[PDB]
RNA sequence: GCUCGCCGGAAGACCAAGGGUUCCUGUCCAACGUUAAUCGGGGCAGGGUGAGUCGACCCCUAAGGCGAGGCCGAAAGGCGUAGUCGAUGGGAAACAGGUUAAUAUUCCUGUACUUGGUGUUACUGCGAAGGGGGGACGGAGAAGGCUAUGUUGGCCGGGCGACGGUUGUCCCGGUUUAAGCGUGUAGGCUGGUUUUCCAGGCAAAUCCGGAAAAUCAAGGCUGAGGCGUGAUGACGAGGCACUACGGUGCUGAAGCAACAAAUGCCCUGCUUCCAGGAAAAGCCUCUAAGCAUCAGGUAACAUCAAAUCGUACCCCAAACCGACACAGGUGGUCAGGUAGAGAAUACCAAGGCGCUUGAGAGAACUCGGGUGAAGGAACUAGGCAAAAUGGUGCCGUAACUUCGGGAGAAGGCACGCUGAUAUGUAGGUGAGGCGACUUGCUCGUGGAGCUGAAAUCAGUCGAAGAUACCAGCUGGCUGCAACUGUUUAUUAAAAACACAGCACUGUGCAAACACGAAAGUGGACGUAUACGGUGUGACGCCUGCCCGGUGCCGGGAGGUUAAU
RNA sequence: AGGACCGAACCGACUAAUGUCGAAAAAUUAGCGGAUGACUUGUGGCUGGGGGUGAAAGGCCAAUCAAACCGGGAGAUAGCU
């Protein structure tokens, strides 16, 4: 009965993407966060 | 016309029945090119290397199969292949 | 004009409707419309600053002259306009050159009369002119209150300003409100009151029509709980406040005029 | 393989999104599959995605994002100009049939089309960061013409029937054909020129606008479909030749007419209304800065060029979202027959499936149903639940009313089939024919078929003719809320909220107010017939008294009173 | 013409029974309300935590809401078990 993620591509990758991190300040710290824990996906891409 | 490279482009010969019945019925000839490899590229190749009459040359990308075995996964490398036809003096 | 609806459903049954035969039943004058996308009430940083707006149907604007300048040029009105972006009505002047430019219709005018504007003219409905050329004791409209700018007073349907005094460079002028507002001689004024005047007796009859006209449900203090408004909770329809905004400021009776910049320009407060 | 069953506005067939190889082939059955499994969306190999035209890309932009300078902010950063991104919208062009175990508007065959680059000829006044046109836009409604499509004859090929009849109005099956390039129609829209001219389109302009004066009865524009042609082509019921039993090359009959007919198309039309209905490029046009045997344009032609990425498969589902092969959720498109107002419902066609444990038995009890003597709400908190009522036409219909309503009030009666009126009528569509106008995709003119209600009168069968499915229960008194609407996703749909209307009140525009250290936005490109706040809640009759208290508004003498 | 009427799709969620280690962390079945509008829905955007949004129910803000979720202060503190 019509569940929560109902995905879509674009709105992911504008949403949570590499270049929406990229962006901002604190976006660029979730990056260097999850390179210093050394994460094989740095983000959804 | 691009010197040196276009012989980086064909790979190989490819071996099927669809490669086949396209030899003699539709007179063209299916080969594995480098993923770069434009249709320019691969025509301007063969009319070199195998040097014969190319007409057109079509082109696509073959994705890689997920082969998991044992107990990891492991995706194969992604193939372009090119059907080439060839004008009526042909042979190989 | 005012023609009352017959009440053949629930909701046609008190609908009150302005009739105008006279204006224009086709498309407007596309030169003089750009597209005009509309808030929903928020702002810059995406946020309801004025409550209560949202929806309705989708309208474009009129680039309608209010400063009226072009200068000893007669203009005959071509016709006269539906404005959706307005109150009163407007009207398509032709200028004998061969421009046009839409402009507030007044009461007295009509698809056919000639109307001027600048400094000589005559005084007429329609005639723009500074208004220390205009007679005391005259009934303008379209109002500048600075010389050059467009036009900032009386502009809604029906309504006009009346020039008190003229005191050197200063005219006094007694507006709708009922404020007595000294503006500088120099600016101008359109001649007569703003058309449309039954625009006040509509009545709109059903909920839908005030949605259709951009306006969203205003929802009561006293119905919200404490944590939303000032007024809130109680077990049945209780109150014990003084009335407030949202926002705690008392209303009902609570001078919010704090300009003081242009307090030496207001001769008589309203009332 | 043959019966049986179920879906068929879907449980069919194409897509988008989303998955990501699930596709197809061979092979294997440990695990996975709620059982077995030789099977599989499972394991293991191998195949499979072919584009100038379909999509993305590109070209333009919306909401909005980012944003050189900038303005603002302890720092971080915020807002925003020029710009630059951003589709769900606008913008060139491909169709038919054939083919693969698996792709096809992509391969093949047959016919086309578009935009560029680049040479020759004959002409000639060209060129934007600019101007103008266009693109280019709402709801509802109504009609007319069409087509998709269907039906029935006609023609064509077979058929003469497991039990009575069946060479006839008998039976089955077929009767298909594209884009393009011509023809410019049913229709819709408009005045068309010629020269002059003018404070306008910020400059310029021959273009647009405005003003002239003449000149002819219209000339453009737009436009479904039909006819063409494409097509001696393809396809085609079948045969013939042959079987790895798969078929495959060869041949390949008819391939028409009528009628009905869309929610498609003409139609971005037309009338109509108020709530008054994107933008920007492509495109056509006009000239400045410029440039004059230049450069560019223009046609006709020849030749190149059209890259790159997606293309399998599922897609109302076992492949997506729900932990599951999960009685859920998920946008668009296609829309056959008989009955029917219908996309309801029933039965069916194309096509698709029988829902992945069965087999017995036929206890209580539970679940979903059917029927029920006499009674008929006695049940129960409450007629909860079931039973009822249910269609069309015509007749008939109360109080009260805001004069629309109430109202489908209530209550009635008539319906099947078959003849006749009329060897199927009112109508509908109307062929050959008769004249005539100009030149036709003509007009009248007549009606050949074809289609076809609804009545009436008589007959006639049943217990029953709206015979199934389908499909109002009705009325009386009354509280609350005027009304349609909204609400506690998942125990509350209400008398709660909203509502039109009403009043108070603030607000003179750098408005009040709101978000924000601010800059700045919204309010509003609005201006007191406007805007915000507050209460009340259609409408009708009304809305009485109190200013001691608390608030608010005004007043300013006196008293009191901070920093300084 | 109509926030008109009846009625499918579509949006909803009034009654009942079932189900309650479900087929399903809200559904099924049979009825039920709206169904040209204050309608509905696709695609993309915007508003953010004392904040948003709210035809107002303390409703909604990823099965979480009288103050979301994640990490941190952090081994908070617990005269209590
Ligand atoms: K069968
Ligand atoms: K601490
Ligand atoms: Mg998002
Ligand atoms: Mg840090
Ligand atoms: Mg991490
Ligand atoms: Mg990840
Ligand atoms: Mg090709
Ligand atoms: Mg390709
Ligand atoms: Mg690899
Ligand atoms: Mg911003
Ligand atoms: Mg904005
Ligand atoms: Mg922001
Ligand atoms: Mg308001
Ligand atoms: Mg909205
Ligand atoms: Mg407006
Ligand atoms: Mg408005
Ligand atoms: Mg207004
Ligand atoms: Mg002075
Ligand atoms: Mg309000
Ligand atoms: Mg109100
Ligand atoms: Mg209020
Ligand atoms: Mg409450
Ligand atoms: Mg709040
Ligand atoms: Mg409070
Ligand atoms: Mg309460
Ligand atoms: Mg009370
Ligand atoms: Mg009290
Ligand atoms: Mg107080
Ligand atoms: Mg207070
Ligand atoms: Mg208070
Ligand atoms: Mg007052
Ligand atoms: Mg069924
Ligand atoms: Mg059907
Ligand atoms: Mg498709
Ligand atoms: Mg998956
Ligand atoms: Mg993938
Ligand atoms: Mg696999
Ligand atoms: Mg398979
Ligand atoms: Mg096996
Ligand atoms: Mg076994
Ligand atoms: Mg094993
Ligand atoms: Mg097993
Ligand atoms: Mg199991
Ligand atoms: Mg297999
Ligand atoms: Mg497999
Ligand atoms: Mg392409
Ligand atoms: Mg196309
Ligand atoms: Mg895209
Ligand atoms: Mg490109
Ligand atoms: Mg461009
Ligand atoms: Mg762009
Ligand atoms: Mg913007
Ligand atoms: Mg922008
Ligand atoms: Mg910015
Ligand atoms: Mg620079
Ligand atoms: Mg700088
Ligand atoms: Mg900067
Ligand atoms: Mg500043
Ligand atoms: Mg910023
Ligand atoms: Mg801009
Ligand atoms: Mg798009
Ligand atoms: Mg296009
Ligand atoms: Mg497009
Ligand atoms: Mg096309
Ligand atoms: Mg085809
Ligand atoms: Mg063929
Ligand atoms: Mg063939
Ligand atoms: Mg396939
Ligand atoms: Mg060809
Ligand atoms: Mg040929
Ligand atoms: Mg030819
Ligand atoms: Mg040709
Ligand atoms: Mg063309
Ligand atoms: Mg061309
Ligand atoms: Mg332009
Ligand atoms: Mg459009
Ligand atoms: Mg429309
Ligand atoms: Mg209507
Ligand atoms: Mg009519
Ligand atoms: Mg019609
Ligand atoms: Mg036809
Ligand atoms: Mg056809
Ligand atoms: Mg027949
Ligand atoms: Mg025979
Ligand atoms: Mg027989
Ligand atoms: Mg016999
Ligand atoms: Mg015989
Ligand atoms: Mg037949
Ligand atoms: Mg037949
Ligand atoms: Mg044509
Ligand atoms: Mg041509
Ligand atoms: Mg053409
Ligand atoms: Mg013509
Ligand atoms: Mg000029
Ligand atoms: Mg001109
Ligand atoms: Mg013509
Ligand atoms: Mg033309
Ligand atoms: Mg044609
Ligand atoms: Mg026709
Ligand atoms: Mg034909
Ligand atoms: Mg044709
Ligand atoms: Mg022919
Ligand atoms: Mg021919
Ligand atoms: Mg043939
Ligand atoms: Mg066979
Ligand atoms: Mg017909
Ligand atoms: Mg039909
Ligand atoms: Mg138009
Ligand atoms: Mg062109
Ligand atoms: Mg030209
Ligand atoms: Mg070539
Ligand atoms: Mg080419
Ligand atoms: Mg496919
Ligand atoms: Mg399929
Ligand atoms: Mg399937
Ligand atoms: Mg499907
Ligand atoms: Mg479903
Ligand atoms: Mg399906
Ligand atoms: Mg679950
Ligand atoms: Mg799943
Ligand atoms: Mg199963
Ligand atoms: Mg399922
Ligand atoms: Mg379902
Ligand atoms: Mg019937
Ligand atoms: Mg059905
Ligand atoms: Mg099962
Ligand atoms: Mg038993
Ligand atoms: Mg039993
Ligand atoms: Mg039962
Ligand atoms: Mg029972
Ligand atoms: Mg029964
Ligand atoms: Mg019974
Ligand atoms: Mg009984
Ligand atoms: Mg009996
Ligand atoms: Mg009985
Ligand atoms: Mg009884
Ligand atoms: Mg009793
Ligand atoms: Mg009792
Ligand atoms: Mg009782
Ligand atoms: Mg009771
Ligand atoms: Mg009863
Ligand atoms: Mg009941
Ligand atoms: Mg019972
Ligand atoms: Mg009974
Ligand atoms: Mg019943
Ligand atoms: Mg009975
Ligand atoms: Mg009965
Ligand atoms: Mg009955
Ligand atoms: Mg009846
Ligand atoms: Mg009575
Ligand atoms: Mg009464
Ligand atoms: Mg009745
Ligand atoms: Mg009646
Ligand atoms: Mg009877
Ligand atoms: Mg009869
Ligand atoms: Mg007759
Ligand atoms: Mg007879
Ligand atoms: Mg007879
Ligand atoms: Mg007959
Ligand atoms: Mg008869
Ligand atoms: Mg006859
Ligand atoms: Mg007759
Ligand atoms: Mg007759
Ligand atoms: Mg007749
Ligand atoms: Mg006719
Ligand atoms: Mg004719
Ligand atoms: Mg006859
Ligand atoms: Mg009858
Ligand atoms: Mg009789
Ligand atoms: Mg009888
Ligand atoms: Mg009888
Ligand atoms: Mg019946
Ligand atoms: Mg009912
Ligand atoms: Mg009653
Ligand atoms: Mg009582
Ligand atoms: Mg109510
Ligand atoms: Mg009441
Ligand atoms: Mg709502
Ligand atoms: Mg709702
Ligand atoms: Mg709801
Ligand atoms: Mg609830
Ligand atoms: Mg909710
Ligand atoms: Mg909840
Ligand atoms: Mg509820
Ligand atoms: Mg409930
Ligand atoms: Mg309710
Ligand atoms: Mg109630
Ligand atoms: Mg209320
Ligand atoms: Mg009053
Ligand atoms: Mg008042
Ligand atoms: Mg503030
Ligand atoms: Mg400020
Ligand atoms: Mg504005
Ligand atoms: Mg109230
Ligand atoms: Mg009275
Ligand atoms: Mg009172
Ligand atoms: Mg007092
Ligand atoms: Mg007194
Ligand atoms: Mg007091
Ligand atoms: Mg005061
Ligand atoms: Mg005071
Ligand atoms: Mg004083
Ligand atoms: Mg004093
Ligand atoms: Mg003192
Ligand atoms: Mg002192
Ligand atoms: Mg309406
Ligand atoms: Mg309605
Ligand atoms: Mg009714
Ligand atoms: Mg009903
Ligand atoms: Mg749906
Ligand atoms: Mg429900
Ligand atoms: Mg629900
Ligand atoms: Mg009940
Ligand atoms: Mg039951
Ligand atoms: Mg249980
Ligand atoms: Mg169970
Ligand atoms: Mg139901
Ligand atoms: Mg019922
Ligand atoms: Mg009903
Ligand atoms: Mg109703
Ligand atoms: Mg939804
Ligand atoms: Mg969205
Ligand atoms: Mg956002
Ligand atoms: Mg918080
Ligand atoms: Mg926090
Ligand atoms: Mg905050
Ligand atoms: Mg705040
Ligand atoms: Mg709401
Ligand atoms: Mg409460
Ligand atoms: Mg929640
Ligand atoms: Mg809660
Ligand atoms: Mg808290
Ligand atoms: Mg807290
Ligand atoms: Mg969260
Ligand atoms: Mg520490
Ligand atoms: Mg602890």
């Amino acid at each position: 009965m019509k569940r929560t993620f109902q995905p879509s591509v674009l709105k992911r990758n504008r949403s949570h993407g590499f270049r929406a991190r990229m962006a901002t300040k604190n976006g660029r710290q979730v990056l260097a966060r999850r390179r210093a824990k050394g994460r094989a996906r740095l983000t959804v891409s | 016309i691009r010197e040196e490279r276009l012989l980086k482009v064909l790979r190989a010969p490819h071996v099927s029945e669809k490669a086949s019945t396209a030899m003699e019925k539709s007179n063209t000839i299916v080969l594995k090119v480098a993923k770069d490899a434009t249709k320019a590229e691969i025509k301007a190749a063969v009319q070199k290397l195998f040097e014969v009459e190319v007409e057109v040359v079509n082109t696509l990308v073959v994705k890689g199969k997920v082969k998991r075995h044992g107990q990891r996964i492991g995706r194969r490398s992604d193939w372009k292949k090119a059907y080439v036809t060839l004008k009526e003096g042909q042979n190989l | 004009a005012v023609v009352k609806c017959k009440p053949t459903s629930p909701g046609r049954r008190h609908v009150v409707k302005v009739v105008n035969p006279e204006l224009h039943k086709g498309k407007p004058f596309a030169p003089l419309l750009e597209k005009n996308s509309k808030s929903g009430g928020r702002n810059n940083n995406g946020r309801i600053t004025t409550r209560h707006i949202g929806g309705g149907h989708k309208q474009a604007y009129r680039i309608v002259d209010f400063k009226r300048n072009k200068d000893g040029i007669p203009a005959v009105v071509e016709r006269l306009e539906y404005d959706p972006n307005r109150s009163a009505n407007i009207a398509l002047v032709l200028y004998k050159d061969g421009e046009r430019r839409y402009i507030l219709a007044p009461k007295g005018l009509k698809a056919g009369d000639q109307i001027q504007s600048g400094v000589d003219a005559a005084i007429k409905p329609g005639n723009t002119l500074p208004m220390r050329n205009i007679p005391v004791g005259s009934t303008v409209h379209n109002v500048e209150m600075k010389p050059g700018k467009g036009g900032q007073l009386a502009r809604s349907a029906g309504t006009y300003v009346q020039i008190v005094a003229r005191d050197g460079a200063y005219v006094t002028l007694r507006l709708r409100s009922g404020e007595m507002r000294k503006v500088e001689a120099d600016c101008r004024a359109t001649l007569g009151e703003v058309g449309n005047a039954e625009h006040m007796l509509r009545v709109l009859g059903k909920a839908g029509a005030a949605r259709w006209r951009g306006v969203r449900p205003t929802v009561r203090g006293t119905a919200m709980n404490p944590v939303d408004h000032p007024h809130g909770g109680g077990e049945g329809r209780n109150f014990g406040k003084h009335p407030v905004t949202p926002w705690g400021v008392q209303t009902k009776g609570k001078k919010t005029r704090s300009n003081k910049r242009t307090d030496k320009f207001i001769v008589r407060r309203r009332s």
